RNA sequence: GUUUGACCUCAAAUCAGGUAGGAGUACCCGCUGAAAAGCGGAGGAAAAGAAACCAACCGGGAUUGCCUUAGUAACGGCGAGUGAAGCGGCAAAAGCUCAAAUUUGAAAUCUGGUACGGUGCCCGAGUUGUAAUUUGGAGAGGG
């Protein structure tokens, strides 16, 4: 097809944008990790929290291993993904949008959050949400795979999947075990999409999301966090 | 207002543009019946200066007549056809060697808009019923020859 | 049906016979992208609906309600303008920085003068194609004309550059073929 | 003439066939061969006119969206009347005991949907309502603590409870992620869902008011975060039939993280005992401790038990599933792990 | 300009100190007639909020 | 001036109380939604399901019940061996049975 | 994009609300018309009616009817005979409305439905122009 002369300009400028911001992030995180703070924006990082203009409260990051659940949100309007973010997402398996996963939050995991910030959303989940997620969603690799890992998992000592909830919430013994065991995850699209009544909801959540999600492009961007209890109440 | 431009463009009828419009519209009406409804006046300036208003209760009929007066007879045709409507006035729009084409303005005295808006409530009186029959229209008075 | 036959027979004889050059100025109209950006420009300058008008009216009336009311002065509104005699009125001032003229009007004589009028007056007129779409952008069924006079500073450069564009695409391209008899080929 | 073709009936009513199916389910009209007189009763119904004006509303919404004017469409959406089911609920089941008799089926569908995951067709709001109302009714059952018959199964958990003395059969399939079947069509179950939801909603209104407490049951948000169940709701104010009600009185349990929390905590609440799950302890603020000395019973299904407290009795959950079925205590020696169990055949 | 047809050559006029546009370039097509068509459909091409001129 | 006159017409109307403020109207709707929704006026033992014996007939003729028609199969594959409390296969059949029951009602 | 949607046009309604006929016809208004008849249309009256008028004055001042003008002017095998009008006295007296230039700092207009001639809300009609203002006696804009 004759594609157009216009969308190319949008995607090219949006790539220049994504490339400059991710480069700035790389500078800042490399200098911070190497502990060479001579001329930079800030020495420590921040976490933003939007709750119900709506109140937005910010905190300093704690070097504490914290449970999070990533939800991938549709990327910006006209962007093709840069390869760095592509590799991070492939490692986290966030391709095939409307895809989430549980993640440990430590200082080594932390810098990548700015890498993938304009493509995801963060927040603090509750056990009720996690329980609803797993007991209503979640599948495992096809055929004997699903069985054999359950044996290996039993060698680690887990049974009765509710205990997978208990360990994912506890993180006491082995999260990466359960994390790899829940390798695929999927969520419905909150709006059925095409249709007279539906298009109103598409537009309304477009406006609501534009109010919520914020694209700093600063490299000192506070980590945006949302109440996942509401996000999954919508999406599950 | 643009209606002036309509008036003086109508002034030059035998010009190329308006003769072309004459010659297309004569054919297009020829496919249609002897009598039928128009959605909108084809000469809105003429309709206004004859008293047209674009609202509910103003009906436009296009009438075809073979070559009394032809305009008066054309008015009488719609007079019989639309008894409920009251004939306000007519005017010339188009013609052919076989037929002449006229546009007539009729007003309904039943629609509350005409019954209200005291500018036009006067036509609701029973004495104005079938003006064309008694030659009380513009062509009726002209043929009767009533002036000073 | 009779009228399907008539409307399919219509537009055949018009091209069968020679249309006057004052016509066929129509349908030599704006190209795809340029109409598209013209409409994107206009969609920022939609007029207020009757519904929105009544919402703001009741809002401000309620604002007057309070004891302890609030009194303020507000700037001018900005919107396209669309009524035919009003459109010609903004011409002969002049005030129209742009005018769009729909091609399909059953009484075409309502509009035949507008291209020549704006040509001689120098208003940057354009022949848009379809009165219904003008109706869509103006809270009407149909408009047949769309004039704009006052534009915010945030679009003024866009307006001027679009004016130069339409001068490049319409006045230059089609003036010599505005200048010939169209049609006349049998169907 | 006693039989009218479905096309004939739907065209005479001037409706969409899917909405005709909705109405037929909605008023309990049964047969492409339908009674002429029932359809005559179906000529005049406010709900039918409301559906038709919803069709016109959708058309006007398409009109607005094609015109690009969003604020007007918002006005229409907000200024929209909603068809209610309430009238034919009352004129279909005037006698409340008949509604009690017919709630048997109504409970089942909504419980299934409370299990069901979110999908593109099934809105998450629908499931939220389903689980909310189901937990409300379960809390109601827990209030007076009057159930007598207990069952365990691959096909659900059939519990049968007396309400107003009328004995009612409901089930809850276990909270497991189900593979959604493509064979089914949700357009039927969604109508049944709405009808049953409104039915049982008003039934719960009358039951809660008859029991003399506030109908909308408040819940502590953090307690809900501990667990999404009947225990989340606190039931306000404004004897029990022996032996099953107040069975195991002054009795305190220690349900494990190994055990299925849902059905067991429901059963203990029906017994009136206390429920303590370490699955709740690891997130509930502070606590993380056995703060109650009274605890002397564990429900657990494991071969090896670590602390092996002699003072605490160790039981597999079938014990609770048995005593209530018998309404009487039984020895736990068979129920002590890892002892083999008797085949428990429930009394139906 | 490949979609109009295979082109022999393409270049854009370029600044030395810093990589920013001089906004004009040269093309070269295999066939002159194809070159005529591309010029004809592009001589006044409104694009990205301003018009393009090809000769 | 005419918009001002219309505004002052609305003002006198609200001053008399003929028109309710939109904020108060939304308050009334919010209360009235709640108020309106407020006021109103045996084969299981033939089936085994807990380490019982009868379903030891289930694997014996499993091929046989498989060979029947579907409308026989669902009822014929209700019965399956219950191992212990730990595992529940996960209700592949129940949703289909409820859908069929809904159609039977319809 | 083979989709979907804007219009325009047209149909169909056992959809809602209204409206025409027919009798009579003394008077009135149009069409036709011989040696009047007929047709069409009302009303309590109708028609006409506020100058593209009459006049030549020292000018008058919508229309209508009566007296006079007058059996005069004019017409007519200038034969049969046909046959006015200005003005004046009197009766009664009435003047108004559009269409032509923008409200564009907000179609401000109105039918219909519905809940209580009016008010609210909603469909619509309408910019291919409904409202306000202006009909030459001026009128408009402002200070």
């Amino acid at each position: 097809k004759f594609v157009r002369a216009e969308s190319i300009v949008a995607k090219t400028l949006a790539t220049s944008r994504e490339k400059e911001r991710i480069k700035r992030v790389s500078i800042l995180e490399d200098k911070k990790a190497k502990n060479e703070t001579q001329h930079i924006a800030s020495g420590k990082d921040f976490i933003l929290k939007i709750t119900e203009g709506l109140i937005r409260e910010k905190t300093t990051y704690d070097g504490k291993p914290a449970l999070l659940f990533i939800v991938r949100v549709r990327g910006p309007l006209a962007v093709n993904i840069p390869n760095k973010a592509f590799k991070i997402l492939s490692l986290l398996r966030l391709v095939e949008t409307n895809t989430g996963v549980f993640v440990k939050l430590t200082k080594n995991v932390y810098p990548l959050l700015k890498v993938i910030a304009p493509y995801v959303v963060i927040g603090k989940p509750s056990l009720s949400s996690i329980r609803s997620l797993i007991q209503k969603r979640g599948r495992i690799i096809v055929l004997n795979d699903n069985n054999i890992v359950e044996e290996q998992l039993g060698d680690h000592g887990i049974i009765c999947v509710e205990d997978i909830i208990h360990e994912i919430a506890t993180m006491g013994e082995s999260f990466s075990v359960c994390n790899f065991f829940l390798q695929p995850f999927k969520l419905n699209r909150e709006v059925s999409g095409f249709g007279s009544l539906n298009r109103l909801r598409k537009i309304k959540q477009r406006e609501a999301e534009s109010r919520t999600r914020q694209f700093s492009n600063a490299a000192t961007a506070p980590v945006i966090e949302v109440d996942i209890d509401s996000l999954l109440a919508k999406l599950n | 207002g643009a209606y002036k431009y309509l008036e003086e463009l109508q002034r030059k009828k035998q010009s190329d543009v308006l003769r072309f419009l004459q010659r297309v519209r004569v054919w297009e009406y020829r496919q249609k019946n002897v009598i039928h409804r128009a959605a909108r006046p084809t000469r809105p300036d003429k309709a206004r200066r004859l008293g047209y208003k674009a609202k509910q209760g103003f009906v436009i009929y296009r009438v075809r007549v073979r070559r009394r007066s032809l305009r008066a007879t054309a008015e009488e045709r719609v007079g019989r056809r639309a008894a409920n409507l009251r004939v306000l006035n007519s005017y010339w729009v188009n013609q052919d060697s076989t037929y002449k084409y006229f546009e007539v303005i009729l007003v309904d005295p039943q629609h509350k808009a005409i019954r209200r808006d005291a500018r036009y409530n006067w036509i609701c009186d029973p004495v104005h019923k079938h003006r064309e029959a008694r030659g009380l229209t513009a062509t009726g008075k002209k043929s009767r020859g009533i002036n000073k | 049906p009779e009228y399907v036959r008539v409307q399919r027979q219509k537009k055949i004889l018009s091209i069968r016979l020679k249309v006057p050059p004052t016509i066929a100025q129509f349908q030599y109209t704006l190209d795809r992208n340029t109409a598209a950006e013209t409409f994107k420009l206009f969609n920022k300058y939609r007029p207020e609906t009757a519904a929105e008008k009544k919402e703001r009216l009741t809002k401000e009336a309620a604002a007057v309600a309070e004891g302890k009311s609030k009194q303020d002065a507000s700037p001018k509104p900005y919107a396209v303008k669309y009524g035919l005699n009003h459109v010609v009125a903004l011409i002969e001032n002049k005030k129209a920085k742009l005018v769009l003229i729909a091609n399909d009007v059953d009484p075409i004589e309502l509009v035949v003068f507008l291209p020549a009028l704006c040509k001689k007056m120098g208003v940057p007129y354009a022949i848009v194609k379809g009165k219904a779409r003008l109706g869509t952008l103006v809270n009407q069924k149909t408009s047949a004309v769309a004039a704009l006079t006052e534009v915010r500073a945030e679009d003024e450069a866009a307006l001027a550059k679009l004016v130069s564009t339409i001068d490049a695409n319409f006045a230059d391209k089609y003036d010599e073929v505005k200048k010939h008899w169209g049609g006349g080929i049998l169907g | 003439r006693n039989f009218i073709t479905r096309s004939q009936a739907v065209r005479k009513l001037q409706v969409s066939l899917a909405d005709f199916r909705r109405l037929c389910i909605f008023k309990g009209i049964y047969p492409t061969f339908y009674y002429a007189k029932d359809i005559q009763y179906l000529m005049h119904e406010p709900v039918l006119a409301k559906f038709r004006e919803h069709k016109t509303f959708a058309r006007k919404l398409t009109r607005a969206l094609g015109r690009g004017e969003v604020s007007s469409a918002k006005r229409l959406e907000e200024n929209r009347d909603s068809y209610t089911l309430d009238h034919i609920i009352k004129e279909r089941y005037p006698s409340f005991p008949d509604a009690i008799r017919d709630i048997d089926d109504a409970l089942n569908m909504l419980f299934l949907f409370s299990n069901l995951p979110s999908t593109n067709q099934v809105s998450s709001k629908i499931i939220n309502d389903a689980q909310k109302i189901c937990n409300q009714w379960l809390a109601y059952v827990a209030k007076e603590r009057l159930v007598r018959k207990v069952f365990v199964s691959i096909k659900g958990v059939y519990y049968q409870a007396n309400i107003k003395g009328e004995e009612v059969r409901w089930l809850v399939p276990f909270k497991f992620p189900e593979n959604i079947p493509s064979d089914v069509d949700f357009r039927i179950m969604l109508t049944f869902l709405e009808f049953y939801s409104t039915l049982l909603h008003f039934v719960l209104y009358k039951l809660y008011t008859d029991s003399g407490l506030i109908y909308p049951p408040k819940l502590d948000l953090k307690k809900d975060k501990i667990i999404s169940g009947l225990s989340s709701y606190i039931l306000e104010s404004r004897k029990y039939d022996s032996p099953v009600a107040s069975l195991f009185s002054a009795f305190v349990f220690y349900v494990s993280r190994e055990v299925p929390i849902d059905i067991l905590e429901f059963l203990i609440l029906s017994c009136g005992g206390n429920v303590i799950s370490e699955a709740a302890m690891d997130q509930i603020e502070n606590k993380k401790d056995i703060d109650m000395s009274k605890v002397t019973h564990q429900i657990v299904d494991r071969p090896v038990l670590k602390n092996k407290v002699a003072g605490r009795t160790y039981i597999q959950p079938q014990w609770i599933f048995d005593c209530i079925n018998k309404g009487e205590l039984v020895p736990a020696n068979k129920y002590l792990p890892g002892e083999a169990l008797p085949p428990h055949l429930s009394p139906w | 300009f490949a979609q109009f047809g295979d082109l022999k050559e393409v270049r854009l006029a370029r600044n030395k100190k810093t990589g920013n546009s001089r906004h004009y370039g040269f093309l070269e097509f295999v066939n002159k007639e194809d070159a005529m068509i591309a010029q004809e459909s592009m001589n006044n091409y409104l694009l990205m909020g301003h018009l393009l001129q090809v000769r | 001036k005419n918009e001002a006159k219309r505004v002052m017409k609305i003002v006198r109307a609200i001053r008399e109380g003929r028109i309710i403020p939109p904020k108060k109207l939304k308050e009334m709707k919010e209360k009235e939604k709640i108020e309106n929704y407020q006021y109103d006026l045996p084969p299981t033992n033939e089936e085994s399901y807990n380490p019982p014996e009868e379903y030891l007939l289930s694997p014996e003729e499993k091929e046989a019940w498989e060979n029947t028609e579907y409308s026989e199969r669902e009822r014929n594959f209700i019965p399956q061996k219950y191992s212990a409390l730990r595992k529940v296969p996960g209700y592949g059949e129940s949703i289909r049975e409820r859908f069929e029951r809904s159609l039977d009602l319809y």
